[PDB]
């Protein structure tokens, strides 16, 4: 990829004594730049990942390069540890083992074995936007290499600590424009839309009487939102497009997955039932509408489903929803002629969530993505399968939310 | 046979629930409740209705965009 050589053009200039951040998309080969930089400097490189599936993705790039199972490219884990070598080591570590606190499982001594024998030379950090934290400063203070590098896809955070990375790791060097890279390889053309569903009069007066996190239980469970969700579900099946429904709330995810008759992936779900839906989503065509919480988006992003629906949205994390929504669009690449990646947001009128959802769409204009407004699509008035459309079901939904507010 | 002099204010039912909140606080606002889209407001407070209704939407929407 030419933008990787543009990212590598700064490394070939001065050669020695440099440290910066390179912004590359998730669908782009961001792991390929760390391989060529490891073949240029040739030193003990420690990879700073966060998940075990992030360790296995970097080990496949070592097989594509040169050796991994030898006594050089180690693999730092809390279950087992491997051996490294001098000036030729490619080890991947974990944040919950190198930093830690006191919980050691006979692997903390192995984690400090490469940070005390001068086995460094290159620092590669995965996702630099999470380094604005607290335990990340303990990782940088225990290492002292010659050159550093940070790889990420997004850095928009309102925690007011993203500007601290210019002296900790280094300033940003190459920021590639995502609309320009969408013309290189079509990484799903984004259509940001927000369905302006109306608010019923019974749920509006009960919305103002509730505050805190209990008031979101009346916004998501709005009766016209189920008329807006079931209309967009049946609309995408007529076009032959799979749907991935996002929700920040675990209980609100189950309420939209049980009434629509779809499987769900939520918090503390067993992995035998979690992987069974993925075999019914990637192979079976009957499951084109999945319901995922916050576990099925930060672990594995699906390159299918060109229609995304956001229902439950949390305040504050509107930049965290933008990091989640961006990884789905970067995973969707195959360079199609159309490739219309529709994004919808069922925002009810005069609720406190739609005014924070405008902060989420404002981040997408900064990425170059186009945002449009859709009040109502002319077709939801002809769907008799819309639940909570009749005034009897709206009062039955009102009593279930009023029973929900008494429990919370 | 009886014609009382008020002020007909036609609006949506979501705004209508906000007009009744003004009568629940400062009072002497809504004289009669007609239907789901119409109310009977006192004629001496119609300009006070339009000024107070813009304040509550400015606090509900906010959005500094900065």
């Amino acid at each position: 990829r030419p933008y990787q050589e543009k990212s590598l053009s700064k490394m070939f200039g001065n050669g020695r004594a440099r440290s910066g951040i390179i912004v590359l998309p998730c669908g782009a080969g961001k792991t390929l730049v760390g391989i060529t930089a490891a073949c240029t400097i040739k030193k003990s490189v420690i990879v700073l990942c966060t998940s075990s599936v992030s360790v296995m993705q970097w080990r496949q790039q070592f097989l594509x390069x040169x050796x991994x199972x030898x006594x050089x490219x180690x693999x730092x884990x809390x279950x087992x540890x491997x051996x490294x070598x001098x000036x030729x080591x490619l080890v991947v570590s974990t944040y919950s083992m190198v930093a830690n606190x006191x919980x050691x499982x006979x692997x903390x001594x192995x984690x400090x074995x490469x940070x005390x024998x001068x086995x460094w030379g290159f620092i590669i950090l995965d996702e630099v936007h999470v380094v604005p934290a607290a335990m990340f400063r303990r990782v940088v203070s225990t290492i002292a290499a010659h050159a550093k590098l940070g790889l990420t896809a997004t850095l928009v955070r309102e925690d007011d600590k993203i500007g601290d990375l210019n002296f900790l790791i280094g300033p940003k060097l190459y920021e590639a424009n995502w609309m320009e890279l969408s013309q290189k390889g079509h990484i799903a053309n984004v259509q940001c839309a927000e369905v302006w569903c109306p608010m019923t009069a019974e749920f509006y007066q009960e919305y103002l009487r509730e505050t805190a996190r209990k008031r979101m239980l009346l916004y998501i469970m709005n009766p016209t939102k189920f008329q807006a969700c079931q209309f967009l579900i049946q609309y995408h099946e007529r076009r032959g497009d799979k749907i991935i429904v996002f929700s920040d709330n675990v209980y609100a995810l189950q309420e939209y997955a049980l009434k629509m008759g779809k499987p769900f992936i939520y918090g503390s779900t067993p992995q035998q039932e979690r992987m069974n839906i993925l075999q019914n989503f990637q192979y079976n065509d009957q499951i084109n509408t999945i319901f995922l919480s916050k576990v099925g988006d930060t672990s594995i992003d699906l390159p299918e489903a060109t229609c995304l629906i956001q229902i439950s949205s949390h305040y504050g994390s509107r930049r965290q929803e933008a990091q989640r929504l961006g990884r789905i669009l970067r995973a969707k690449r195959r360079n199609d002629e159309g490739f219309n990646a529709f994004f919808y947001s069922l925002v009810s009128k005069d609720t406190q969530e739609m005014y924070y959802s405008t902060k989420r769409q404002a981040f997408l204009v900064d990425q170059g993505y186009a945002f449009k407004v859709i009040t109502h699509l002319h077709g939801m008035e002809n769907i008799p399968n819309l639940a909570y459309a009749s005034p009897r079901e709206r009062r039955e939904l009102l009593q279930e939310v009023l029973l929900k507010n008494e429990e919370a | 046979a009886r014609a009382r002099k008020g002020a007909l204010v036609q609006c949506d039912p979501s705004i209508k629930a906000l007009i009744l909140q003004i009568d629940a606080k400062m009072s002497d606002i809504v004289l009669e409740e007609l239907d789901d889209t119409h109310l009977l407001v006192n004629p001496s407070k119609v300009e006070f209705v339009k000024h107070e209704l813009n304040r509550l939407l400015s606090k509900n929407i906010y959005n500094p965009m900065d």
